This record gives C-alpha cells, sequence and structure tokens, in this order.
C-alpha cells in the first residue's frame, strides 16, 4: 500500500510514452524484405 | 518416349519456392499400361489376358 503513489507513475509514463510511440512510429514496421516476386521472407541463419 | 508419366493436374505455385534449390527429378519408373498405349477394345482385352 505504499506503492500505488509510485505504482501510479509509470501507469501515467506508460501512458506517456505509448501515445508518443503511436504518433512518431505508427506503421512504419510494415515493408518487407521478401525475395524477388515469392513469398518468402529473406534472412540469414541467425538474424530475426 | 521418354518424359515419365501420370500425375493430376500439374499444380505448381510460385510464391512458394526459392530462387534456388535443383527440384528433385522423380525416381518414378515409366510403367504404361497397354489398355492406356492404344484404342481400348473388346478383342485386344482378350488379347492381353
Amino acid at each position: 500500500l505504499p506503492l500505488f503513489h509510485i505504482a501510479l507513475l509509470v501507469l501515467f509514463m506508460v501512458i506517456i510514452y505509448a501515445i508518443i510511440g503511436l504518433e512518431l512510429f505508427k506503421g512504419k514496421m510494415h515493408k518487407t524484405c521478401y525475395y524477388i516476386g515469392t513469398d518468402i521472407v529473406a534472412t540469414v541463419e541467425n538474424e530475426k | 518416349q521418354p518424359k515419365p508419366i501420370g500425375v493430376g493436374i500439374p499444380t505448381i505455385n510460385l510464391r512458394k519456392r526459392r530462387p534456388n534449390v535443383q527440384n528433385p527429378k522423380s525416381q518414378e519408373p515409366v510403367t504404361l499400361d497397354f489398355l492406356d498405349a492404344e484404342l481400348e477394345n473388346d478383342i485386344k482385352v482378350e488379347i492381353r489376358n
């Protein structure tokens, strides 16, 4: 019970840092590294 | 006539392959039926049997 002045910070700090991410980074993650005309992702053995 | 036999409709997608590996060459024999090497007839089946 002496932590809901501290846990209320991160929950307000997430809501701050979620919306900043959602404005700046909206939908950047979609472009591919596929092959020539096919449907395989192109990675190198260890790479995500 | 070389060129082995007998498949359904030969479906290939080109979305699945890679610009790569050799795609095996079918160790399948060429076993042609006599009733499919020619026209089928009531006389020839008597000959074949």
